[PDB]
RNA sequence: UGGCGCCCGAACAGGGACUUGA
């Protein structure tokens, strides 16, 4: 009595007309035996003369796979309604939960009767067969099966609202507050409600307990945790073993808090060959070592509670490493997990902060529905300063001050205005397009002129490495002029790190100076020194 | 009624958007007023046939306590462009824009009364999210005209027509004009009598079932121009800032000039340095002052091109804009100066500048936003009272830029 | 065999800054 979903294919194709593969006498026998036993069952329907068409069929007991390639890419495109899945942290509490496997689950939805003659089969010695319900491994059975079961539920969950009910692949979780002996009837009305459109469910002596294996999460009635992950204590590193490592700590994020990934994922960088042993570097073995020792102990979420206001407690971990503890309660926290991605080249620790928060917000409204009420480890009028003379319209939820001694700040600050009586210093740098022998220097108001001739370095390259000449001849107090959009975007971005090193080491120089000004002046305009330096930085690299 | 055949842009899909995720109070707003829409018959429920999707969302528009659905026909508008511009679309009068007041209905309720061809209603499909994923998205269709697709007021435009025919014979210097869901309504009479005008044709759409910022004033509008910065004593600085600027906006102005102002800076001088400006410099930088107060020697709006709005925030909850269709071609220059909250504020200069950009060209712009993407589009719907949505684009404001305004 | 997530590399398009030549 299931309402068939009607389908069609893609304009202006047709239904596949594949060569059937000469299966071998123990595939053939089986197969048949598979067909035969479905036949009976109504799942197949023979059309041999009406149908021309014909997909691949073998056995991979003996086990029927076809395979709906040429049928997946010419049926119509279907909307994965639940594409994503429930993360653990925001379930909700249950007293009782039980898993129902779904027994021939697509193959008890009736497939469209003007589609069926396209599934069409064939089997040598043939006989054709035709699929009279959902197949296995098609591009609309998942979507067609969970529409079909979705509207099977609505007539039960609205009738039991307090009963919750989660659909997937093949299992249907149950959950409900209800006692040990009620939710047991209660589960047999489900499933009773669910034989009368055929659909088939175990009994309580087949069903399974706690904990409940999903999707690499081992699920408890009340508290959550990931699958026991165990890091290989090998000692010559591949990169294969690398991505294997990288990606089972970051499963172990989620719950795990201050696990370190930075280290090791930057040792697949460059990499390519899987069997290259990496030589695991002193920092990575750090890490390493780090995030075995907090997987020692085993580390149990908690489920959501709506009556609670979420927290979002983020800490710093240092090299643009951060981790958040997403939690309602004291010490018993929903969701960890970390942000150590850097956008764009440039950034400092506040900048930072707003992304993760951004991230946290962002995967706490999918999970929640709710931005949590975060408490960031910098001051407010930290923040303050910041986004007040930032170019972005950058804002973060409600946050609150948490006092951490890995604390978040802007380790310099440059002046807006010209510094009185700190030598200027015009600063330029020509880069040659063919043999790369760039230069670097500066000019000075005082007559104190400079240049470093520079080797594979790129225009920009230059540019920096003329700040940076500056800020080591000056004293606490310089004013640098430099006629380059480049050097002045990155370094009024206030950058604390950054993948270059040309760049890091004017961050720990621009920190050293207790006053640093930097100016901007267009190019060959002839703007008082800037000319001058050009001169000097172009004598023999730019004509 | 008759449905009126609305054909998709040839060679093109119909949209397959991904429904951003919402939060409970919003998804629960939805359903709410989803289902309702439901038993009333807009809309319908529908299977996995089709595979496309208009991401949906609730807002509360101005002065109103309830949730209101948004849906983002962004797409759906762009694979239909033909339909509601050449086939039905609507002229833009040229007179709202000079009228003393520029009310702003919401006349799209009125679509609801005319049913969506069937063939096309596949197209008009959008998924209420859940959160968590745990039951799957609930679907639905259109089976009237949606609001907020450009081709439901061209379509309910011959109704719309015959709706204030009377009124407008009556009331021949009203100028009204409907861009997407809205009706603004301009008329030159005071503010005592254009709202009582505004409530006679509130009355008139009432009596056709019809129910009903929310006033401008398109004559107060004045482009900010670029204006130089002006002291007794220059230091090398601030004349190395000016001569940068006026170079910069050399671009814009062609008669703009640095000549006489950059033979100021000649030797390797200290930025604190106070420069005396000599006659001529004075007499150049003079002639550079009345240049910028002139408006952009021709600068004209071309229908064909799409208009670009740029927002740069100046700080201290101030923001300066740009509509230009060709770089360095403002149309009109502002500032966001009304203003608390960073994102707030841009949405606000984004909807106080596609308002002004429709009642003076009668079409939204390209935004540019200075903001994160992924911080505008988790925020952008809390602030968001609007109808329509514009197409935006998120871009890195050169510091250069950001001196429009010192 | 398909899907999703992470990382690496390549090709694409545009949105920018800049160098050299004509
Ligand atoms: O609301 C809840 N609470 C809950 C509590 C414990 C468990 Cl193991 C499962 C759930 C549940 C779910 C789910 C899908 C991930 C498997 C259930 F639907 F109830 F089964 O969602
Ligand atoms: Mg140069």
């Amino acid at each position: 009595p299931i309402e068939t979903v009607p389908v069609k294919l893609k304009p202006g194709m047709d239904g596949p007309k594949v060569k059937q593969w000469p299966l071998t006498e123990e595939k053939i026998k089986a197969l048949v035996e598979i067909c035969t036993e479905m036949e009976k069952e109504g799942k197949i329907s023979k059309i041999g003369p009406e149908n021309p068409y014909n997909t691949p069929v073998f056995a991979i007991k003996w086990r029927k796979l076809v395979d709906f390639r040429e049928l997946n890419k010419r049926t119509q495109d279907f909307w994965e309604v639940q594409l994503g899945i429930p993360h653990p942290a925001g379930l909700k509490k249950k007293k009782s939960v039980t898993v129902l496997d779904v027994g021939d689950a697509y193959f008890s939805v009736p497939l469209d009767e003007d589609f069926r003659k396209y599934t069409a089969f064939t089997i040598p010695s043939g006989i054709r067969y035709q699929y009279n319900v959902l197949p296995q491994g098609w591009k609309g059975s998942p979507a067609i099966f969970q529409s079909s079961m979705t509207k099977i539920l609505e007539p039960f969950k609205k009738q039991n609202p307090d009963i919750v009910i989660y659909q997937y692949m093949d299992d249907l979780y149950v959950g409900s507050d209800l006692e040990i002996g009620q939710h047991r009837t209660k589960i047999e009305e489900l499933r009773q409600h669910l034989l009368r459109w055929g659909l088939t469910t175990p009994d309580k002596k087949h069903q399974k307990e706690p904990p409940f294996l999903w999707m690499g999460y081992e699920l408890h009635p009340d508290k959550w945790t990931v699958q026991p992950i165990v890091l290989p204590e090998k000692d010559s590193w591949t990169v294969n073993d690398i991505c294997k490592l990288v990606g089972k700590l970051n499963w172990a994020s989620q719950i795990y808090p201050g696990i370190k990934v930075r280290q090791l994922s930057k040792l697949l960088r460059g990499t390519k060959a899987l069997t290259e042993v990496i030589p695991l570097t002193e920092e990575a073995e750090l890490e390493l070592a780090e995030n075995r020792e907090i997987l020692k102990e085993p580390v149990h979420g908690v489920y959501y509670d709506p009556s609670k206001d979420l927290i979002a407690e983020i800490q710093k971990q240092g090299q643009g490493q951060w981790t958040y503890q997403i939690y309602q309660e004291p010490f018993k926290n929903l969701k960890t997990g970390k942000y150590a991605r850097m956008r764009g080249a440039h950034t400092n620790d506040v900048k930072q902060l707003t992304e993760a928060v951004q991230k946290i917000t962002t995967e706490s409204i999918v999970i929640w529905g709710k931005t949590p009420k975060f408490k960031l480890p910098i001051q407010k009028e930290t923040w303050e300063t910041w986004w007040t003379e930032y170019w972005q319209a950058t804002w973060i939820p409600e946050w609150e001050f948490v006092n951490t001694p890995p604390l978040v700040k802007l380790w310099y600050q440059l002046e807006k205005e010209p510094i009185v009586g700190a030598e200027t210093f015009y600063v330029d740098g020509a880069a040659n397009r063919e043999t790369k022998l760039g230069k670097a220097g500066y000019v000075t108001n005082k007559g104190r002129q400079k240049v470093v001739p520079l080797t594979n370095t790129t225009n920009q390259k230059t540019q920096l490495q003329a700040i940076y000449l500056a800020l080591q001849d000056s004293g606490l107090e310089v004013n640098i002029v430099t006629d380059s959009q480049y050097a002045l975007g990155i370094i009024q971005a206030q950058p604390d790190k950054s993948e270059s090193e040309l760049v890091n080491q004017i961050i720990e120089q621009l920190i050293k100076k207790e006053k640093v000004y930097l100016a901007w002046v267009p190019a060959h305009k002839g703007i008082g020194g800037n000319e001058q330096v050009d001169k000097l930085v172009s004598a023999g690299i730019r004509k | 009624i008759e449905t009126v055949p609305v054909k998709l842009k040839p060679g093109m899909d119909g949209p397959k958007v991904k429904q951003w995720p919402l939060t409970e109070e919003k998804i629960k707003a939805l359903v709410e007023i989803c289902t309702e829409m439901e038993k009333e018959g807009k809309i319908s429920k529908i299977g996995p046939e089709n595979p496309y999707n208009t991401p949906v969302f609730a807002i509360k528009k101005k002065d109103s306590t309830k949730w209101r659905k948004l849906v983002d026909f962004r797409e759906l508008n762009k694979r239909t462009q033909d339909f509601w511009e050449v086939q039905l679309g609507i002229p833009h009068p040229a007179g709202l824009k000079k009228k003393k007041s520029v009310t702003v209905l919401d006349v799209g309720d009125a679509y609801f009364s005319v049913p969506l061809d069937e063939d096309f209603r596949k197209y008009t499909a959008f998924t209420i999210p859940s959160i968590n994923n745990e039951t799957p998205g609930i679907r639905y269709q259109y089976n009237v005209l949606p609001q907020g697709w450009k081709g439901s007021p061209a379509i309910f435009q011959s109704s719309m027509t015959k709706i204030l025919e009377p009124f407008k014979k009556q009331n021949p210097d009203i100028v009204i004009y409907q861009y997407m869901d809205d009706l603004y309504v301009g008329s030159d009479l005071e503010i005592g009598q254009h709202r009582t005008k505004i409530e006679e044709l509130r009355q008139h759409l009432l009596r056709w079932g019809l129910t009903t910022g929310y006033e401008l004033h398109p004559d107060k509008w004045t482009v900010q121009p670029i204006v130089l910065p002006e002291k007794d004593s220059w230091t090398v600085n601030d004349i190395q800032k000016l001569v940068g600027k006026l170079n910069w906006a050399s671009q814009i102005y062609p008669g703009i000039k640095v000549r006489q102002l950059s033979k100021l800076l000649r030797g390797t001088k200290a930025l604190t340095e106070v420069i005396p400006l000599t006659e001529e410099a004075e007499l150049e930088l003079a002639e550079n002052r009345e240049i910028l107060k002139e408006p952009v020697h021709g600068v004209y709006y071309d229908p064909s091109k799409d208009l670009i709005a740029e927002i740069q925030k100046q700080g201290q909850g101030q923001w300066t804009y740009q509509i230009y269709q060709e770089p360095f071609k403002n149309l009109k220059t502002g500032k966001y100066a009304r203003m608390t909250n960073d994102v707030k504020q841009l949405t606000e200069a984004v909807q106080k500048i596609t308002t002004e950009s429709i009642v003076i060209w009668g079409k939204t712009p390209k935004f540019k936003l200075p903001i994160q993407k992924e911080t505008w589009e988790t925020w952008w719907t809390e602030y968001w009272q609007a109808t329509w949505i514009p197409e935006w684009e998120f871009v890195n404001t050169p510091p250069l830029v950001k001196l429009w305004y010192q």
